Parts: C-alpha cells; structure tokens; sequence
RNA sequence: CUCGGAGCAGAACCCAACCUCCGAGCAGUACAUGCUAAGACUUCACCAGUCAAAGCGAACCUCAAUUGAUCCAAU
C-alpha cells in the first residue's frame, strides 16, 4: 500500500509538473519585465547638472505625480 | 547448425541466421562462448539465456555510420 | 570437501547424510555459543562433483 | 608553465599528463583567447616584429591506443 | 594446413588514418591555456587577405590534407570578385566538395568571435553543412 | 544577517531535499535542480530558514 | 650562474632607445601571422617539433618523372589578362556580387583544376596516406595524367573513384570500368595494389586488377597477368586502402616471374614487393597515373571468404592494453574499500578451505 | 589499557573502537572520513564526495587498535549478506 | 632557466611601456 | 595564541625569530554547486586538505586565507 500510494502521488505530481514549468518561465519572465519597467525610469534622472546630493531629489517630484496619476485611475476604475 | 533444428520455426530460424551472421561458421553452424565465470554451468546457463533472448526478440557512432553512409550515397549520383 | 570426504569413506552415503554424520565425519566446525545457527553449500566443487 | 601535447590542468593550475609516457619541457610561442582580456591587450600594445614565447609541457606517448589481433579463425 | 588459412596472430596495419577514422586515434588533448585547441584530427585555417581568400584542411601534425584558393585559375576564372561574400561561399562549396572527395566526413573549425559573426564566414559554414560536412569531431572511445 | 541558508523539497513527495544560501531581503526562490529519483529537471520550492550567516 | 646564448636571442632586432615611434600590434591577427610564421620557423633550443613532427630526410624526394610541358608564361599571362579583362568588363556580375546570387559550374572547376593544379594535390595526398613511403621507401612522383574509374551498380548508377572515396565490396565485387585519355602512341600499364590488404608480416601488398600493355586508352585489349578477383577485409580489421596505379609503357616487356596461371585465389602468389618490381620491371617506364580509395568489410567479403577464396574466415579486435595499477602494499593509507577490486582478478566469491 | 581485569584477569576492549571501525580478518581496518556529516553546505561535491568515501588506516594505527582490541573481534567471522566476505580475504600480494 | 641560455626568453616588461 | 600572501629563504622542495610588511573569519553567480571513477599531490607524521582522465546522466563557477573534529542536541 505505502509503495503504491507514494508511486501514483509522485506520478500525478511530475504528470503536473510541465504546467507549472511554464508557469515558472512566465513568472521569470515578467520578472525580468519588471526589472525593464524600472531600469528605463531609473536610466535618465536629471539634463542640468551632476550634483551630489541633489540626485535624488526632484526625481521624486515626477514620481510621486506617477503614482498619483496610477492611484486616480485605480480608483476611476 | 541452425538450418537442421526442427524445434526453432522458420522465421526465427532466417531473422537468427541474418541478424548474426557473425558468429555462424562457414559450415553453417552458429556459436557462442562465455567465460566470464569461473563456473562452467554457470556460462552454459547464460549461454542458453542469450539464445533464449534471440528467439524471443526474432518472434518480436552509429550517427557516424550513418552519416558517412548519406554521404557516400550523395557522392556516387554518376549516370553512364 | 564433500567429494574429498565421501572418497575418504568417513560419511556414509548409502544412508541419509546430515550435519550430525558431517561433524562425526569433522568436516566442519561448529560453535552453537558462536551463534553459527549452521552450515550453508558453497558454489565451489560444482565440477568433479 | 603552461601545458600542451596531452596535459590537462586542474582548477588549482596544477598540471596532469593525460596519457602514458614521457615527460619533457620545452619553449614555445603562446597565443590566448580572445576573452583573456589581460593577455590581449598586451599582445596589441606589444610592437610589431617581435613576439613572447612560454615553457610548456608535452607527454610523449610511449604506446600506441592498442592492437589488432585475431578473436577466432572460423 | 592451407597456405591461404596461414594467419598471424596480431594483424599490423601501417595506415596512419585506420585509427583517427575508427574513432580510437588519440587527439592532441590539452593546451587548455592557449586559444587553437589541438583536440583535433583534421582542422581548417581560414585566411582572409586583402587580395585572395585561402583555405586549408590540414592534419594535426601542421601538414597539409586539401586545400583551396582564391590565387587558383581554375576557380577564379568565373568568379568577379576574390574576396566577397560570394568568393567565401564558392570557396565554401568547393572545399566542401573536396571533402567529399577526399572522404573527409569530419572536421573542425577554430574561428574567433568576429569571424563568426561575418556572415561570410556564416554562409560558408551554411554552404559546407548543405554540402554534407560537418564541423563536429566525434569524442573519443576509449572506454 | 544579510544571508540565509534554506532548504527546498521535491513537490512530488520523492522527499528529495537540498540547501542553498539566499539574501533574507529578497523574495521566496523556486528553482529547477535534478532530482536523482525523478531523474530529471524538477521545479523545488524553498520552504524554511535553519540559520543565518 | 649564467651562460651565453647560443643563437640570437628573439626580439633582439628591435631597439629600446627607441619605443614611441615603433608601431605596434594593431591587431591580434597580425600577432597570430607573425607568431605562427615564427613558429614553422626554426630554432636551436629544444622545441615541440623535433619532438611531434615528421623526421624527413633533408634530401628532395627524388622523383624521375614526367617534366611539365613548356607552356610560354607570356602569352599564358597574357590570356589571363584578356580573360580578367572581359570579365570585369561583364556587366551582370556587379549585381550578381553585390546581392550575393552568385554561383560556379563545379563540374567545369573540377574539370579545370584537375587538368592544370590537380597533380600538385594529388602528390600532396598520396605522400599524405604514405602510398610513397611504403611503395617506394620514400621516392616520389607526379600523376600528370588525369585518371577516372567507375564501378557501375547495376545499370542505372555507378560509384566512382577518386582519392580518398568510400568504396563498398558489393559494388567492387566486379571489374570497374577505366579511363585516362591518353593515345601516347605507346603502351599503358595499370595496376590495383592493396597495401594493408596482408597479413603474415609488414611492408607486403597484394594485387587485385592487373592490366599490361595497353594500346591506347581503350582497356579490354590489354592483357591480364593477374585476374580480377576483390578485397577481402576482415572484420575488424579497420579498413585497407587500395591504390590504382598506372605507369608509361614505353615499348612491350615480358612477364616471365609475373605470369600467373587461372587466380587460384593464392596470397602467396598475389604477394610481392612494389619497390623491386618497380626497380626491376619499370627501369623503361615511369608512373603516369595514381588513384585510391578505401574498402571495409562487408557480407560480400564474408560470401568470398567462405566460398570464393575456400578458406576459413579470419576475425580480428581491437584490444586495448590492460589499465595500470600500482603495486600493492601490506597497509594502504587512505584509499577507498575499491582499492582491492581495483586489482582482483575474479569479481565472485571464493571460499578457501570449507 | 586495562591489560588485566579484577575479576578475572582477563584484557578488556575499548568499545569505542568497535562503535568507530570495523576489522579485516587479513588484518585490514576502515574508518568513515571524519567531517562527513557537518557543514555539508559550504563544501563541494569533491570534498562531499571524499568524506563519503570509506578509507584503510595506517598499519601503525591498525596494530594500535590490534593492541588495544582483543582476538575475538580479529576472528574469522562468516555473516549472511555481508559484502565484505570477498575483503575479509587478500589476493594478489607479493613480498 | 637562469644558468641555461634560454635565460630571459620570456620577459615583455622592457618591450612594453612601464607604468 | 588560527589561516593566507611577500622578504628574510636570490636558482626543485623545507626553514625559525616578542624578525620586517600586507591581509582574512566574506562576497558574487548558477542550481548537473548531480552520481560514479583510473591515476597522483599533500603544509615535513596523523587529522585533515587537494587535482582529476574515462563513464551514466546532462548542455551545445571567480576570488587567497574567506574557517572548526568527536560526543551530544534538534529533525
Ligand atoms: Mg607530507
Ligand atoms: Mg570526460
């Protein structure tokens, strides 16, 4: 009975797995879209000068709109 | 010899004969040896169950060989 | 050893051979307190047998 | 030194023979990989004409792979 | 007693190519460190001047097997330009041909990152594969 | 404490189990490794923390 | 301490004093020229060729042979130029380069090159395989003269022969058919030698196709000394190449320790040395024509063995040496429990005295 | 150590050598590499691989241990489906 | 090897520039 | 108070000093960082520490030390 069982659970489990495969490709997959969603805003900051400290400074202003923007449209919908 | 077994059918006895034409003797008599044991009974055991695995599976590099074999076949298109 | 002891002629082969007539014959040791539950047949001596 | 004519090398830069025979050292000319990246610019900074050699390793093999002999006459 | 069943028992072969095309020769292994890999029995060295291409099939111990030309009458007499893209494919289709001929099945090619992006190193590969060669060495036997 | 070993198991009940480091920062890791029962490429989850290091 | 060199050092042509001014390896492929020039190059320390490169003679092969004709390099050059000439001067051959669309009659080229540059590579091959150094211990020579053969499979298709082809018993079973347009006004000779093809020692050939005093290129009219009769390479043996060769008869010779009665099929009478019967028989003639293949065993070369040649098969192996191992000691020191099989013999069980 | 007894005058083993190792009757001892069973995470499979691995020990440790030990655990011993009957044995030894 | 002629075969510093 | 590198120790190996200097007790990337196995080195013994052919099974690791035995405990 205990060989049985174990061998049918191991069976449907790797019958399932090409599924959840796929899933974990897609899950790669839009991870790495997420890391191009933020490395194109992080890419450019600032056209005037190279400050020091002022570098993340105004950037927030812009995002902080962003997000704003994101949060009416959210709750519009 | 492999001809003269009555017990063998014919189709096991030509698929044996053309899929191990190595081992036959030129007086059409197959053989095997074995002496990876030290007992005879024991090799004359495993003997009979490699004949017996023939029968069974006659009633049922080798990418190199092959490609060299497309090739010489692609090379030999001459006519007359 | 089997062959070597029935051609000595200490066993006797007409009647029924056991390890009692074996270690009559001694040829085997035993030692119960050893926790040797017996004797087991070696592969050796298929032939000339 | 460096390896060559069947001489392996070991993640620790230790160096093996690969197959049965003589060792023997001697000196010859040394051209990396395109991604060693160190080397190459130095053989670019290098001037023309002139060229760096390296001691290396070779096994002689003593033997040959093996033989052909005769399994049955039938 | 037949003096056509008299046999040796050790058959000696004096054929240096038996062995590399049994598979079992043993390939030059090693000089890990430096960058033309000597695990090889039959290589291509491909030479790119500024006036003809050049192509040589040749045995580990530095000799030649075949070889083509750009510099060969034979070749060039139909041919526009000796060094385009065209001239490497044509060059590709004739050594290809010539393995063929030779009966060399297999081979092998060291080309440098820039060299294989060349699509005329590309399309000269692409031409040998659709002649029937391929630039692979098969791994040895032993054991 | 910026590393953490973990230990990730077969979702298929071999029961085949291994460990690697992460960084307790980022998130849950599932990652494909080869399962010697199952012999062949199989997805494991990592499920716990042992200890830091 | 310190020594002398013995030759001059490398990189001793440049200067130091001067260092901005020299240019420099622009690029590693002018490093690699340099460097695989300097390489084939040679020196006086101890180097990896002397060690791994062929130990040839200082002596040119010698090779008493065909001459090249006297072409006149001018007007050759000269039509050449004209042919260049016209060429660039063809107008679709821009675009033909220019969009890559291009392409070259192979059979024209094969034509061409074997008629002008062909026997340089072929000589390359030959020395190559070592047909020379085991026909003729060395000499050498040049197959001006194109040759063809084809074993025709059937009546449709045929095998040909070239250097260096694969060639199956079941089609070489029979005679091939031969061409080598030469009128000559003199005689031809031809014949098929396998080198590896013996057995009971070395540097021994036999002979399978034998042709002598060709008239001309037509073939049925020369007479046979030695019948046809094919290879028979065992199995595993590996393989045999098997070389036609064709030499420049001059004028008829006779065949008196060559004349073999109906084939026999005997090894003893096929067997023989090339060098001396070259040496002896071709003091007239000189080689004309060369060609080779290879061949391998097959269930035609089986069929020959039992019933044609009437003998027994033979059957040979590659069979490796057996692998090192170290003598043992009493008390091995950190060794896995393997140590033991590593060198006993019987991997069963094996009970003394029970 | 303990070369006689109180009360019968007897040598006495050391059980942790039993609990440790295990004896040849051709005079041969094995051990399990130390190290096999902690820190497995950092190590690489070479070195896992090594410490697995069982292991001979020096002549000079083998005949401490013989010393220590008594005959009875150097008999000849005959189990049932123990791999080790084919070791208990030597072959191919010269000098 | 310093003793040995073949001394020096190696060295680049001198060619290259030093810096 | 341990470990690593350089000189002292110039050229196969070894070489101390409460001798002269610079450092470490991590980090980063994969998840075949899987399993097995010929042959060899070894921090002057041991403990340990090391490189690895071929093969099965697969694709088509860097750094210098970067660290800790037995018993016992947890599971
Ligand atoms: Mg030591
Ligand atoms: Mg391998």
């Amino acid at each position: 009975q205990k060989r049985r069982e174990r061998e049918q659970h191991i069976a449907e489990c790797m019958a399932k797995m090409p599924q959840m495969i796929v899933n974990w490709q897609q899950q790669q997959r839009e991870n790495w879209e997420k890391a191009q969603a933020d490395k194109e805003r992080r890419a450019r900051l600032q056209a005037e000068a190279q400050e020091l400290l002022g570098y993340q400074v105004d950037p927030r202003s812009a995002r902080f709109q962003e997000l704003l923007q994101d949060l009416e449209k959210k709750e519009r919908k | 010899h492999l001809a003269t077994a009555e017990w063998i059918a014919e189709p096991v006895r030509q698929k044996i004969a053309i899929t191990h034409k190595n081992k036959i003797n030129r007086l059409g008599e197959l053989i095997l040896t074995s002496e990876s044991s030290r007992y005879q009974f024991r090799n004359l055991a495993d003997c009979l169950q490699k004949i017996r695995d023939m029968i069974t599976e006659a009633s049922q590099k080798l990418h190199r060989i092959r490609i060299e074999n497309m090739n010489r076949e692609r090379l030999r298109q001459k006519r007359i | 050893r089997l062959q070597y002891l029935i051609d000595l002629g200490r066993v006797d082969p007409s009647q029924p051979i056991d390890l009692t007539q074996l270690v009559n014959g001694r040829g085997v040791t035993i030692q119960p307190l050893k926790r040797d539950y017996g004797v087991q047949l070696v592969e050796e001596g298929a032939d000339t047998f | 030194w460096h390896p060559g004519a069947h001489v392996g090398v070991g993640k620790n830069k230790c160096l093996y023979a690969l197959e049965e025979g003589i060792v023997r050292y001697t000196k010859e000319v040394y051209v990396p990989h395109p991604r060693n990246t160190e080397a190459v610019d130095l053989i670019t900074r290098l001037p023309k004409g002139a060229v760096l050699y390296k001691t290396f390793v070779h096994v002689v093999p003593a033997k040959p792979e093996g033989t052909f002999k005769l399994v049955a006459m039938l | 007693p037949v003096e056509n069943e008299a046999v040796a028992p050790e058959f000696t072969n004096r054929n240096p190519r038996n062995l590399e095309l049994l598979s079992v020769a043993r390939k030059e292994r090693g000089w890990r460190t430096v960058f033309p890999s000597r695990e090889f029995w039959h290589r291509l060295r491909v030479i790119r001047t500024q006036h003809h291409v050049e192509a040589l099939v040749e045995h580990q111990n530095g000799k030649v097997v075949v070889s083509a030309s750009t510099r060969e009458w034979a070749i060039k007499k139909h041919l526009y330009s000796t060094r385009n893209v065209v001239a490497c494919e044509s060059i590709g289709r004739v050594l290809a041909q010539r393995c063929l001929e030779a009966g060399i099945n297999f081979m092998v090619y060291q080309p440098t990152p820039w060299e294989a992006a060349s699509d005329s190193m590309k399309r000269l590969q692409s031409a040998m594969t659709e002649g029937g060669v391929v630039l692979r060495e098969p791994q040895r036997i032993y054991e | 404490s910026k590393n953490i070993l973990v230990r990730m198991v077969s979702e298929a009940g071999t029961g085949f189990c291994f460990n690697t480091k992460r960084n307790r920062l980022r998130e849950k890791l599932t990652l494909l490794h080869y399962d010697p029962v199952v012999k062949q490429r199989v997805l494991f989850v990592e499920k716990k923390k042992i200890r830091s290091l | 301490r310190r020594t002398p060199p013995l030759g001059p050092m490398p990189n001793s042509d440049i200067d130091l004093s001067n260092l901005e001014r020299l240019e420099k390896y622009r690029s590693f492929d002018r490093y690699r020229r340099r460097a695989e020039q300097e390489a084939q190059a040679p020196h006086w320390w101890r180097t990896y060729r002397e060690y791994f490169g062929e130990k040839t003679d200082p002596k040119e092969k010698i090779d008493i042979g065909l001459p090249p004709p006297k072409v006149s390099r001018t007007q050759q050059l000269l039509e050449r130029k004209q042919a260049i000439q016209e060429l660039r001067a063809n107008v679709e051959e821009e675009r033909a380069a220019r969009l890559r669309t291009a392409s070259v009659p192979l059979d024209a080229v094969r034509a061409e090159w074997e008629r002008t540059c062909g026997p340089y590579h072929k000589q390359r091959l030959a020395e190559y395989y070592g047909l020379y150094r085991d026909l003729f211990h060395g000499a050498t020579f040049v197959p001006r003269v194109p040759l063809h053969v084809a074993y025709a499979v059937g009546e449709d298709d045929l095998m040909p022969v070239y250097c260096g082809n694969e060639v199956t018993p079941t089609e070489a079973a029979q005679a091939p058919e031969v061409t080598y347009e030469a009128e000559e006004g003199s005689l031809w000779t031809l014949l098929l030698t396998s080198l590896d093809g013996h057995l009971l020692e070395p540097d021994a050939e036999y002979l399978h196709w034998l042709l002598t005093n060709i008239p001309g290129n037509r073939v049925a009219e020369g007479q046979v000394t030695c019948p046809y009769l094919p290879p028979f390479p065992a199995r595993g043996s590996g393989i045999h190449r098997l070389a036609f060769l064709l030499f420049k008869q001059d004028q008829p010779i006779d065949f008196s320790e060559d004349a073999r009665p109906s084939p026999c099929y005997q090894l003893a009478q096929r067997t023989f040395r090339t060098f001396d019967f070259y040496k002896k028989h071709q003091e007239t003639m000189t080689p004309a024509g060369l060609s080779f293949f290879q061949c391998r065993w097959d269930d035609s070369v089986t069929y020959i063995f039992h019933q044609l040649l009437d003998m027994r098969e033979p059957v040979f192996e590659f069979v490796r040496p057996p692998p090192y191992h170290p003598k043992q000691k009493r008390f091995p020191h950190r060794q896995p429990l393997r140590y033991l099989d590593r060198y006993r013999d019987s991997h069963e069980p094996t009970y003394g005295i029970y | 150590l303990t070369y006689f007894s109180a009360r019968k005058g007897k040598r006495k083993t050391v059980k942790a050598v039993i609990d440790r190792f295990l004896r040849l009757h051709c005079g041969l001892w094995v051990r399990r590499k130390a190290g096999y069973k902690k820190k497995l995470w950092k190590k690489t499979p070479a070195r896992k691989k090594r410490l697995r691995e069982f292991v001979f020990c020096n002549k000079t440790q083998s005949k401490l241990l013989d010393k220590m030990t008594t005959s009875f655990w150097k008999r000849r011993n005959w189990y049932v489906d123990d791999p080790y009957q084919k070791y208990h044995d030597r072959t191919n030894l010269k000098v | 090897y310093k003793t040995k002629p073949t001394h020096g075969i190696g060295k680049y510093k001198h060619l290259i520039k030093a810096e």
